[PDB]
């Protein structure tokens, strides 16, 4: 019955289910990021040489570079039979609030972890920006998530790569004392009661200090039929607005402005609630957030289900054996070179007695003198001179160094190319576009395009607050994947050039050239060219 | 022999007194020659007269001073064998522990000097858990004695309890059979309150000293002794040299069983109102700083007597005691039983002078010297490394050169509960 | 730094709650110890006070 106990039961089930893959991904990250000698169980014996001879980091660097040269972003396109410009406002807002450094950095981090460990993730959050707001004094920003394998825990009963059918996710936040103070200040929590949770990190590397204040954010999705109010638009048509979104704020201000209620229906929709929890108490209970989806977007590498359990793999999990073997063999051979006697003669002391300054390595003498006689045996025994044999690397060591290097080279080839990984990133971007569109419908001011113009229908409440009024004709555009531009003007320029490339030198070629000059940035010479092109377009009808 | 890198944290120290102590950093180039001493004036006090015709009664001017100096470095010299794995493993954590222990030493020194040079003494014949609101009685007695002596408290005040008496005060609060704000806070958390009885900072300190009972019995003053506030005096060569205003040497019948930090009071001698020179109802209390010879001591407040006749009027204007020493008066001890000390002071009573160690100079080749900020306390030291092969090792030394100084020993105090027997 | 815990046996927990409830006053803490059996989650500075069966 206890809410905390139910949440914790879900969390333990998911934790146990993901135990194997999470630990493997953490090991992969450690291998490719800190040290390949994951030998954290040490011994007090005399120190032994342990070198690192990487042959997997160049491949990882090549793959991350290859994915970096091919940026991918969300592209909203109008639905079938919808208005030809149904995605203009949504695409403009997306390019407005995803052009910052945080979005690009989050996607880059997720991609790099997808290559190395096997899974990454990022998050979408809403904030109140009072200086440069996207709409309704708010912005939507994309935040990174580090070590998604151990810090983002999904619903265990989710069999979709993008986790759209996951119905609850728990994110673990770990901080130091100052970070905890800031977290409490930001979420209006108590800074005196230091939280605690399941620590997702291991002290495997000597780190002096490690952050030890943990908390969790538990998002859940609930789908139900709730009330929607059918109104009549004072301009034209009839809108539909959800009862919860105007329950008390403008429930009478709509009528006072001039909306007349017509009908009351029951429409099914998903609501997302966030709770802030620790291992012993629930801090925030069910704070309702924006969107119809969980705001975490995961990116996977090689993802699948073996037998009712998920396995995700990158490029490193299958080279660890050969790389460890190569490091071990090279360490052994370095030991051979260092701690081994050199090639020097074998002497009896009596053979060189009295001449031991002739053999110390100087070159003051033209030859080497020896002794022949002894006073008891008469003459010294005459044996062929012997030398210590030269150090040598065994054929086994050479063969296995070559074989392990060859094996790692052979395994560490993703595909033939990163087409599958970029397609999985495109899947993540489509899911992110879905989530962002839903969040936009929830918190932004989405105007409607009338064929009579671009009309906004909104009103203020008695407390001076403005509550957005959005019709149910909202999912008019779907999500595709295209190149990453910084603004709609850039996207339009790219479209114009793309058309120009395939258009032969007829009249449309002149049209598109004038259009390209029309959509150019401003100096003085380019200003003159754009003025000329605008005048020509106007005069040509 | 499997081993891990997760360290089992075992101790955690808190150093509040060294935080509250203001830190002073005078110029090192001048301090090299001044013999690590720097002098400061003392707020002037003026005499007054009555009447119309006051010919030949014009006074001079007399401005006293105190001196602040410093002691010796505090180091963590240790040696690092380059082959021992157990030395290779623990070196950086040894540096961390060095920083922690250096800070602990600093604040322990602050506490010891504050307890051993605090002139104001607030004793009680019973423990703090005996009656109701007797912890508040202690704190209010400290506040009252400061107010009556008219000492400056503009920068602030502080009262440090030891954990024993902090818990006693908390018990006194929660035994109240009511629960409002103060008792409810003292129940849910141990904290009694942040301000008590006029002090604007009441804390608990885990390393306040325990002041041993003195063995002195039946000690009397040998000869009348009048002490005169002077700013300098002639030496054997005719050179004028300065005088510390915070010491007086008293010749007693026998200084046996008297040690540094013992608290005494002379019978009949009474406090004064400082500025107004109105006698109080409380005996003047002194703290013996040094037991020099076997018949002399050095008490940290100078007993300048108001009724003294050999003082110039500007010197009498500095009187903090109603009557002088009378060749027979009994000096009675005040710490007659072992008891940990609660310590109160005005925040401007103790300072921490600090100096640099220029071992980064080009004179010291072979050594690598860097700066090393001591955490918690606001102090800087040096971290010096020098390798060796006479033993195939390396030497690491973390040095810190500072010195605590009680500039106003009469503004510091000690609370002594259970001073019976 | 990782928190401190106190654990009462049920008998001493009842005696502690009785100590709170016999208090001739009902402000907030005796009222909690009356309506519920709990004394309080934090006592005398300890970060968590529980009852161990």
């Amino acid at each position: 019955e206890n809410r905390l106990e139910s949440i914790l039961s879900r969390f333990d089930a998911d934790w146990t289910a993901s135990d194997e893959a999470r630990r493997e991904a953490k090991n992969d990250l450690f291998f490719s990021r800190v040290s390949q000698w994951d030998d954290w169980l040490s011994q007090y014996t005399t120190l032994q040489y342990r070198g690192q001879f990487d042959v997997v980091r160049p491949v990882v660097r090549k793959l991350v570079s290859e994915m970096r040269q091919n940026p991918i972003d969300v592209l909203y396109r109008p639905k079938d039979g919808a208005r030809p410009d149904a995605a203009d406002v949504l695409m403009g807002m997306y390019r407005t609030d995803m052009r910052h450094n945080t979005a690009k950095i989050a996607v880059n981090i997720a991609v790099r972890e997808q290559i190395e460990a096997g899974v990454g993730a990022w998050r979408l959050v809403t904030d109140y920006e009072d200086q440069s707001p996207t709409s309704n004094n708010q912005v939507i920003r994309r935040e990174p998530i580090h070590s998604a394998c151990s810090h983002v825990i999904w619903d265990s009963n989710s069999k979709l790569m993008d986790k759209s059918d996951a119905r609850h996710c728990t994110v673990i936040h770990s901080m130091s004392q100052n970070g905890w103070e800031d977290f409490a200040e930001k979420y209006d929590l108590d800074a005196d009661d230091i939280p605690s949770f399941q620590n997702p990190n291991d002290w495997v590397f000597p780190w002096l200090t490690q952050d030890t204040i943990q908390i969790a954010e538990f998002y859940e999705v609930v789908e139900k039929k709730e009330t929607a109010f059918i109104y009549q638009d004072p301009v034209t048509g009839e809108p539909v607005s959800y009862f919860k979104r105007d329950i008390k704020d403008v429930i009478d201000d709509l009528a006072d402005s001039g909306f007349i209620k017509i009908a009351e229906r029951q429409i099914k929709r998903r609501r997302v609630y966030k709770s802030i929890i620790t291992c012993t108490a629930v801090l925030k209970d069910k704070q309702l957030i924006a969107g119809e989806h969980i705001p975490i977007v995961p990116v996977f590498g090689e993802w699948g289900f073996v037998e009712d359990k998920e396995v995700y793999e990158g490029v490193v999990r299958l080279t660890k054996d050969g790389q460890r073997l190569r490091n071990m063999i090279m360490s052994f051979n370095a030991d051979i070179v260092a701690r081994t006697p050199k090639k020097k003669p074998f002497f009896w002391p009596e053979q060189i007695a009295g001449f031991e300054h002739m053999y110390d390595g100087n070159d003051d003498y033209p030859y080497y003198l020896l002794n022949r006689t002894d006073e008891n045996s008469g003459d010294l025994p005459t044996q062929p001179l012997a030398y210590y044999e030269n150090p040598e690397v065994p054929q086994a060591n050479a063969y296995m160094l070559e074989a392990a290097t060859s094996a790692v080279k052979e395994v560490a080839t993703l595909g033939v190319e990163t087409y599958v990984f970029q397609d999985n990133l495109a899947t993540a971007m489509r899911r992110d576009g879905e989530i962002y569109q839903s969040i936009v419908n929830d918190i932004y001011d989405v105007p409607r395009n009338v064929t009579i113009l671009m009309a906004e229908v909104v009103d203020l409440a008695t407390g001076e607050k403005q509550v957005l009024n959005d019709i149910r004709g909202r999912y008019e555009c779907y999500t595709d994947v295209g190149p990453s531009f910084q603004s709609m003007k850039q996207q339009n320029r790219a479209e114009i050039l793309e058309l120009l490339g395939k258009t032969p030198q007829g009249t449309p070629e002149y049209q598109l050239l004038l259009l390209q000059y029309f959509t150019l940035l401003d100096g003085k010479g380019v200003e003159m060219m754009r003025d000329y092109a605008n005048k020509q377009l106007i005069q040509m009808g | 022999t499997l081993a891990v890198d997760e360290i089992i944290e075992t101790i955690s120290a808190i150093t509040p007194m060294a935080q509250k102590a203001k830190k002073y950093t005078p110029p090192a180039a001048s301090m090299q020659r001044s013999s690590n001493t720097i002098w400061m004036p003392v707020e002037q006090e003026s005499p007054t007269q009555e009447g119309w015709d006051l010919t030949d009664k014009a006074t001079g001017l007399l401005e006293l001073n105190v001196a602040v100096n410093m002691g010796e470095p505090d180091n963590d010299f240790f040696q690092l064998r380059a082959d021992d794995l157990r030395d290779e493993t623990a070196y950086r954590r040894r540096i961390q522990s060095a920083a922690r222990k250096l800070a602990n030493n600093v604040e322990l020194k602050v506490a010891n000097m504050a307890a051993e040079m605090g002139s104001l003494v607030i004793t009680s014949p019973d423990a703090i858990g005996t009656n109701t609101a007797d912890a508040w009685n202690f704190v209010a007695d400290a506040e009252e004695i400061m107010f009556s002596r008219e000492l400056n408290r503009d920068m602030g005040t502080s009262y440090f309890f030891n954990p024993q008496d902090y818990k006693k005060a908390g018990y006194d609060l929660t035994k109240r059979d009511i629960f409002g704000r103060i008792p409810e806070e003292a129940y849910r958390d141990g904290t009694i309150q942040r301000q008590v009885a006029g002090f604007d900072d009441v804390l608990r300190s885990p390393k306040l000293p325990v002041l041993t009972k003195s063995t002195a019995t039946g000690i009397t003053v040998s000869g009348a002794q009048s002490f005169k506030p002077v700013a300098w005096q002639l030496d054997n060569d005719g050179n004028k040299v300065n005088v510390d205003n915070r010491f007086a040497t008293v010749t007693l019948s026998a200084t046996t069983g008297m040690k540094r930090g013992d608290k005494i009071s002379f019978a009949g001698v009474k406090f004064l109102g400082q500025m107004a020179k109105n006698v109080l109802a409380q005996d003047a209390t002194f703290s013996v700083v040094r037991v020099v010879d076997g018949t002399h001591v050095e008490i940290t407040p100078k007993p300048v007597a108001l009724d003294d006749v050999s003082l110039s009027p500007e010197q009498r204007a500095y009187a903090n005691v109603n009557t002088s020493l009378a060749d027979a008066m009994a000096v009675n001890i005040l710490n007659v039983k072992d008891a940990r000390t609660n310590v109160f002071w005005a925040d401007d009573a103790i300072r921490i002078v600090s100096q640099p160690i220029p071992a980064n100079h080009e004179l010291f080749a072979g050594m690598k010297t860097t700066s090393f900020s001591i955490p918690d306390v606001g102090l800087n030291g040096i971290f010096a490394t020098q390798g060796d092969i006479s033993t195939l090792s390396g030497l690491c030394r973390i040095a810190l050169w500072y010195g605590v100084n009680a500039t106003r020993p009469e503004a510091i105090g000690v609370g002594l509960p259970g001073q019976t027997a």
